[PDB]
């Protein structure tokens, strides 16, 4: 058995340091496949706001400091990568990705039943 | 064993007469049913309509009236406990 | 054999084993294990024995409806069975069978109460289609579909 | 199909076991006292469209007031059609009970 | 009208009409059940705009059959079994007493049992 | 869209009428109205039907192209939208299509005529009808569709009989009845959007000189759905289109790069240029020959008219909704006509059209 | 301008046959429809056991092929889509462009409890309740699994519907 | 059961009329023994022919020419036409046959595609009752 | 235990801001006289300030857009429930179990 295109092993990192090179490497993977992620998934932006979304969902995690959290969310950072490249994911996944999108006041929110 | 068995002996519609001796001299196997099921066997009496009236079966020791405590036949409380042998026990 | 079960330890059948692992010989086999199936049903149809056909335990099996409509315990047991369920002694278990398809097994996980607490079920077809690379490679696109067949996936059990 | 009494009453006293059996809760009954006293149940459904046809509210029913008919063909246009409220279900046994009887003859020793 | 149609009553007031749609059952008018929706209500939806109302199910309502059944009477005894009339395909059985001056209703069934010395003073 | 189409969860229509919704908004939820959308079954009903099943708004859709109505019940839950068989020759089917209503739109209309009806009996006849019996059904509100040139002095017929039939409905419903005037909305099958992709155009030049504003359909859609739920818009008259000018000979060809379609156009027929007289002919034989709705003459007319904006009614920025422009949505409606592909933001189509009129 | 609006037209499944040209284009749709009752292709989408019933009807008891009912693997050879199993989260995009790829005209069947209303797996975080959130549905089959003959009826029922279709009389008289 | 002597002899004992209607819906000239009639009109025959196989040996005669509906079967016969049971709906035991304390009317087929498919609804009233407001003035 | 547990469990965010749970071990039933169901310790999610439940229109069902109405977990220590809710970061308050007061109760004092 062989394993899939743009696969890779799972190894559970034990420095720091080690993990922000897989990071930032991983980062222009994305970067660069984001043409054809447009084309393949026949998407209606154009490549510009593909390439700003990814950078934006890397940062959120920036800032976690004990290392077991820090594996998990790289060894599912490649994951999403994998599925993303190989054509996995259908065009309604992938459109319904970038389609996402000020709270009430007080009256508005009681008003309407608020939550 | 399971030899072979004469066509006549399976519970399957078979002709007869003239078309029997044709039916024998030119099939491969003269001893293959068509598996067309006789209609004067197969179900007959359907299931809605059988003669026996069914008794509900009931075992001496477990279903008696006498000699027939349940603690005697409890097994699902007579589980077998679970014991763990760790190094120190060993 | 290994894990004899349900009689199949009274009545007397034979297997058939292959010798060049390929689809003829698994061919081979299952039209062998129809007429194993057809040796041991006449012999059921033969030793069929009279009797209660579940456990004489009412506290894990619903008494008959004629005697819950006339003795109390009975309609006691039959309510909390269809409503509360029987407890199962906690624990658990791997119990295997010989599925037509292959080895199926659970492994139930039980906590004393009347739900499972686990129930993983292994499904032959699922670690059938994992080998399905490893058997594939090196054959044309008529030999997979000989390969599926040969492996008898329903997808059912796959993907449970 | 909800069943009756030859006498006419409905043969289900709202003990609610067939909705705590079955398997993938297709059954909704609300009950209370009848205007005379009655233990009846004012509204009782099935979602037809989820009952898997399992025959386990049958077992339970402690006076045979649900059962399954033979019939099979009730295909319908809309999903609609296919939620069975308590006028729909008795309207049902009315229609099949000289065919519950014919199983329930046959197969009564069995059970 | 609306005021028979809409509040439940233990026994009606006019003579039930198997024609009349709006009649909770063909032999009854008023609903049977303090929590039973009215069914002149049920159908004044939008769902029923374009339907044949004469052909949705309307099952005879079992309270008015249940008391057309003649109270069975005991002879010398004052309690009562009743079964279904069925057996293994009726209720199971139940034992009805019959001390207080009144008939008593069985559990399941709905049959009315009483003694027969107080015939006389039930049947007034 | 969003997640709740109400401002409030209790709703009091004009009739008295309380109703309270119930839920999140969703497929599961209520909103306690019941609307009839006239004609669901047409290129604007779908979009409307959509949005208010989606929110549990039941929907009652008159039809009669019995196939064309099923991929309206798609949108709701069990229950939600239902369908009442009507013809606007029978009179007893729409007022049962009225009967449990709250609110009442009005999209039937035509700008062909048939063997059967003609413009005058669709855009007139119809909508009064409507309106006198959704008045007698005691329905609160009423919304109402009409052209973008409504002018009843217009001597284009679809323009007369859609001017005139904003004053039949008025004068039967009465001076509640709120009124839209969508521009050329242009949407995924649209009708605008269609012609532009066309490629044997007969009479291009003829046909494509008239001047129009783009309008999203699907906020045409949001709109009547804030107007519907609203009582502050009754007796209102609503002119909903865009901000930028666009023609359709701009557009015909803006659309004919981004289709990247030498001789070929010249010999697969994409231009068709024609004399009027003949236009005026061919179409004429076609009312009586062609079992199909073709470009008839009347359409033509409306060639020689481009778009007025009848100043004196209302907008986008009155319903808090900023308009759409077709620059940002051009692109995504004529991917179906559609190395690397080509896709085009706001700023590449506008530096489309400054390709187009550079000579 | 005048429009002379009758009001007692009744509507076209009620209306009768008055003129010649009525019955003619009558006559083009019963022929027309009789065709297409008479071709019921539909195409194999069989997800789970419901599919084994579907082949059981195709089996030499029943024998589809004896009313001229052939399964096809392609939508484009395709007219019914028969939903027969359990629609997943993951199978429901699949299931939309399987559909958008039919030619007109085109019906849907939802067989058994899982594509009716989810079924057993009502409550899963993984199961589409209901088919008909997906796909517009023509007709509902109950039954966990229905049976060959209920699936039959279901069939049968469909037909008699597309026999009482008047897409020809339509353009006639409601056009 | 397939040879054309089957349906030469089944064409024979019917007649024209009778067996045209056969070679109308049912596809197949068979001819049995009548044994009752249902409340919606259906006939129900038995097959007696030797060589007829399993399944084949009851058969109906729907009312109609053109179409025929299987919910058009009255349940009492339904169990019988499927080999369910031996005895005929017409003749059951008086101490077998379902007693009705409610007037039995014509059979009712299956309503779909029409006005008359039933229409659920909620039979219980709703569970608050809100204040049925009053004023009363001050002193 | 320390870790932010919750940014790999995949839950939606609403359960870290917008929903409140609930540790606590089940009281006795005044019904019954059984004591064993008062003995593992429970987690519950409050219910909604609307939209908990609604009554469907159609069928008189009940509705709801709450997914963690039927989501009961058990436990058979308290600070394991406890160590649980501050794994996964919920906004949790603990329900301290009534203890009931011995008394001594003999068959003698019904005279003395
Ligand atoms: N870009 C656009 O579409 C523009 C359209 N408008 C106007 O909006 C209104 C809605 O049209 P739209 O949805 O966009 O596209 P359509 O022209 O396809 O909508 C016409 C609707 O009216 C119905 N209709 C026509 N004649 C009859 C009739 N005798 N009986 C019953 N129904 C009839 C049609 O029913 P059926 O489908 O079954 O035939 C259809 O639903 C029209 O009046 C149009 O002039 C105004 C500005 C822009
Ligand atoms: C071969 C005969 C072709 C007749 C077609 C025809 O005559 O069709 C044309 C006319 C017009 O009606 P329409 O097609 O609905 O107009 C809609 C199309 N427009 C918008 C282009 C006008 O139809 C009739 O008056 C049909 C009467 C019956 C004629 C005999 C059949
Ligand atoms: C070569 C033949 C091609 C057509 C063959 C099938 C036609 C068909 O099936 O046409 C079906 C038609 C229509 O049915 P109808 O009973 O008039 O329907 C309406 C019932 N009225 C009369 C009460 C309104 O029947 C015929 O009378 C057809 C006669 C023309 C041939
Ligand atoms: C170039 C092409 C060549 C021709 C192609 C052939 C097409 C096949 C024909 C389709 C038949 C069909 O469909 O017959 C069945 C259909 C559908 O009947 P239904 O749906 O039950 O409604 C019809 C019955 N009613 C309305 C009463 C309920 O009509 C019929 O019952 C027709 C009944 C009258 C037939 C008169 C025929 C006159 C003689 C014709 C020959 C001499
Ligand atoms: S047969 Fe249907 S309704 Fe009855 S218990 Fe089984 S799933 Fe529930
Ligand atoms: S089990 Fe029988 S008696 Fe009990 S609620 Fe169900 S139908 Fe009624
Ligand atoms: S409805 Fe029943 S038989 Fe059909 S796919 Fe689902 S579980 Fe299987
Ligand atoms: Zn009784």
């Amino acid at each position: 058995t062989n394993p899939t295109a743009f696969a890779q092993t799972t190894r559970y990192v034990k420095d720091s340091t080690e993990m922000r090179t897989l990071v930032l490497n991983l980062y222009r993977r994305y970067l660069r496949h984001s043409r054809g992620f447009v084309n393949n998934y026949n998407l209606d932006i154009p490549a510009s706001q593909v390439r700003t979304k990814i950078r934006q969902e890397f940062e959120r995690q920036r800032f976690v400091k004990d290392l077991p959290l820090k594996n998990v969310l790289y060894m599912k950072a490649q994951m999403e990568f994998q599925e993303l490249v190989n054509f996995w994911k259908q065009q309604c996944h992938v459109m319904q990705y970038f389609e996402s999108i000020k709270g009430d006041s007080f009256v508005q929110k009681f008003l309407k039943g608020a939550q | 064993s399971g030899g072979p068995v004469p066509v006549f002996k399976k519970y399957t519609t078979g002709s007869k007469g003239i078309w029997e001796k044709i039916r024998q001299l030119l099939t491969l196997v003269p001893n293959r049913s068509t598996g067309n099921p006789l209609v004067k066997n197969y179900r007959v009496p359907p299931p809605g309509s059988q003669t026996l009236k069914y008794k509900d079966p009931v075992t001496i020791p477990a279903g008696d009236i006498v000699k027939n405590q349940y603690y005697d036949r409890d097994h699902r409380r007579n589980y077998p406990r679970l014991v763990a042998f760790d190094q120190t026990k060993v | 054999k290994s894990q004899p079960y349900d009689a199949y330890d009274k009545v007397d059948f034979d297997i058939a084993v292959g010798t060049k692992g390929d689809c003829y010989d698994r061919y081979l086999i299952r039209m062998t294990e129809f007429r194993q199936s057809l040796r041991i049903i006449e012999q059921c149809c033969n030793q069929m024995p009279p009797g209660p056909v579940k456990v004489e335990d009412f506290k894990v099996a619903p008494p008959p409806r004629a005697l819950m409509k006339e003795d109390m315990e009975a309609l006691i047991h039959h309510f909390l069975l269809y409503t509360k369920g029987y407890a199962v002694p906690a624990g658990e278990t791997y119990t295997a069978i010989e599925a037509p398809k292959g080895e199926m097994a659970v492994y139930v996980v039980s906590d004393g109460s009347e739900r499972p607490y686990r129930c993983k079920i292994r499904a032959p077809g699922f670690a059938h289609l994992g080998a399905f690379d490893h058997i594939a490679r090196g054959h044309f696109l008529p030999d997979a579909v000989a390969i599926i067949g040969t492996m008898d996936l329903v997808f059912g059990e796959v993907d449970r | 199909a909800l069943r009756r009494y030859p006498s006419g009453e409905e043969r289900c006293i709202a003990c609610k076991l067939c909705e705590a059996v079955c398997p993938a809760q297709a059954i909704t009954i609300e009950a209370e006292e009848r205007i005379d006293g009655s233990r009846r149940t004012y509204k009782y459904d099935i979602d037809m469209t989820k009952c898997i046809y399992c025959g386990y509210c049958q077992e339970s029913c402690p006076v045979d007031a649900i059962v399954e008919t033979p019939n099979v063909e009730y295909a319908t246009e809309t999903r609609e059609e296919l939620l069975y409220n308590k006028e729909k279900l008795l309207a049902n046994g009315d229609k099949w009970e000289q065919e519950i009887q014919y199983a329930l003859d046959a197969d009564a020793p069995y059970r | 009208s609306t005021k028979e149609l809409t509040t439940a009553r233990i026994k009606d007031i006019s003579k039930p009409d198997e024609n009349n749609l709006q009649q909770q059952a063909p032999n009854r008018i008023s609903p049977w059940s303090k929590s039973q929706k009215p069914r002149a209500e049920a159908q004044d939806n939008v769902r029923f705009a374009v339907k044949d109302l004469a052909k949705q199910p309307r099952p005879y309502a079992a309270i008015d059959l249940i008391y057309k059944q003649p109270i069975r009477y005991i002879e010398h005894d004052n309690v009562a079994v009743c079964d279904g009339n069925g057996g293994a395909q009726g209720h199971p059985k139940v034992y009805i007493n019959l001390d207080q001056n009144k008939a008593i209703p069985c559990g399941y069934c709905g049959l009315r049992f009483a003694q027969a010395a107080f015939k006389e003073d039930i049947e007034s | 869209v969003s997640t709740f189409p109400l401002k409030s969860d209790i709703n009091i229509t004009k009739s008295g009428k309380t109703l309270l919704s119930v839920g999140q908004g969703g497929r599961s939820s209520r909103t306690g109205f019941t609307a009839t959308v006239f004609g669901g079954t047409g290129f604007l009903g779908r979009v409307v039907v959509s949005k208010l099943a989606k929110h549990g708004t039941n929907v009652v859709v008159p039809f009669r192209n019995d196939r064309a109505r099923r991929q309206l019940k798609v949108n709701g839950d069990l229950g939600v939208v239902n369908f009442v068989e009507f013809d606007i020759r029978n009179l007893k089917s729409i007022e049962d299509s009225v009967k449990y209503s709250d609110i009442v739109i009005n999209l039937i209309g035509t700008e062909h005529f048939s063997k059967n009806f003609s413009i005058e009996d669709v855009n007139i006849g119809a909508a009064e009808r409507i309106a006198k019996a959704a008045k007698e059904a005691g329905v609160s509100r009423l919304i109402h569709v009409s052209s973008y040139n409504a002018n009843p002095s217009s001597s284009s017929d679809f323009y007369a009989t859609k001017g005139i039939g904003e004053q039949v409905v008025r004068d039967n419903f009465g001076p509640d009845a709120t009124i839209v005037r969508p521009a050329p909305m242009y949407f995924r099958n649209s009708p605008f959007l269609n012609e532009l992709l066309q490629i044997k155009a007969l009479g291009g030049n003829v046909i494509f000189k008239k001047e129009v504003y783009p309008v999203h359909a699907l906020q045409v859609g949001e709109a009547i759905e804030r107007i519907a739920f609203d009582d502050a818009t009754a007796g209102q008259t609503y002119e909903l289109f865009g901000k930028e000018r666009y023609s359709k000979k701009e557009l015909r060809e803006m659309i004919k790069h981004i289709i990247h379609i030498g001789y070929y156009p010249y010999s697969a027929g994409f231009y068709l240029p024609a004399p009027e007289p003949f236009l005026y002919a061919f179409a004429l034989i076609r009312q009586y020959i062609s079992s199909q709705p073709r470009f008839n003459v009347d359409q033509l007319k409306r060639s020689h008219i481009n778009q007025e904006i009848d100043q004196s009614a209302k907008t986008f920025t009155d319903l808090g909704m900023v308009p759409d422009e077709l620059s940002e949505y051009l692109y995504r409606y004529v991917k179906p006509h559609i190395q690397n592909r080509t896709v085009y933001s706001k700023e590449d189509i506008e530096k489309l059209r400054d390709y187009v009129n550079t000579p | 301008y005048s429009s002379d609006l009758p009001t007692d037209i009744p509507v076209l499944s009620k209306r009768p046959h008055t003129n010649l040209l009525d019955y003619t284009f009558t006559t083009f749709d019963k022929m027309k429809n009789w065709a297409r009752k008479s071709s019921f292709w539909p195409m194999t989408f069989g997800l789970a056991c419901c599919a084994v019933e579907m082949m059981h009807v195709s089996a030499p008891r029943y024998d589809q092929d004896r009313l001229g009912i052939i399964f096809r693997a392609s939508p484009r050879q395709s007219d019914i889509m028969i939903v027969a199993g359990t629609v997943t989260n993951k199978m429901a995009p699949a299931l939309r462009q399987v559909y958008d790829q039919m030619p007109y005209p085109r019906w849907v069947i939802s067989m058994g409890s899982c594509a009716n209303g989810g079924g057993y797996y009502h409550y899963s975080y993984s199961v589409v309740r209901g088919v008909d959130r997906i796909v517009p549905v023509d007709i509902y089959v109950p039954g966990c699994p229905p049976t060959s003959e209920a699936l039959m009826y279901g069939v049968f029922q469909l037909q008699k519907k597309m026999m009482d279709g008047q897409t020809h009389r339509m353009w006639y008289r409601s056009y | 059961s397939s040879s054309i002597q089957r349906t030469l002899r089944n064409l024979w004992k019917n007649g024209f009329k009778k067996s045209f209607k056969q070679l109308q819906g049912y596809n197949d000239i068979k001819s049995g023994r009548l044994v009752g009639t249902d409340s919606f009109g259906n006939k129900f025959y038995e097959v007696d022919d030797p060589v007829e196989i399993h399944m084949r040996t009851r058969f109906v005669e729907y009312t109609g020419f053109w179409r025929q509906d299987m919910s058009e079967v009255e349940p009492g016969w339904h169990y019988w036409l499927a080999y369910g049971t031996d005895v005929p709906p017409n003749q059951l035991k008086p101490e077998e046959k379902s007693v009705r304390a409610y007037p039995v009317k014509k059979h009712v087929p299956n309503l779909t595609y029409t006005d008359g498919a039933y229409v659920p609804y909620n039979t219980a009233r709703p569970k608050c009752a809100t204040w049925d407001p009053k004023v009363t003035e001050r002193p | 235990t320390d870790l932010a547990k919750e940014l790999v469990s995949g839950a939606p965010k609403e359960l870290i801001t917008e929903r409140v749970a609930r540790i606590y071990q089940e009281a006795k039933a005044a019904t019954q006289s059984g004591q064993h169901n008062t003995e593992t310790w429970k987690i519950d999610w409050d219910i909604l300030n609307k939209g908990n439940r609604w009554e469907n229109d159609l069928m008189g069902y009940q509705s709801s857009s709450d997914y963690m109405q039927g989501t009961i977990l058990k436990f058979d220590t308290r600070e394991g429930a406890i160590r649980f809710a501050k794994g996964q970061g919920w906004d949790y308050y603990i329900q301290e179990p009534k203890v009931r007061r011995f008394v001594k109760k003999d068959y003698s004092a019904n005279f003395y």
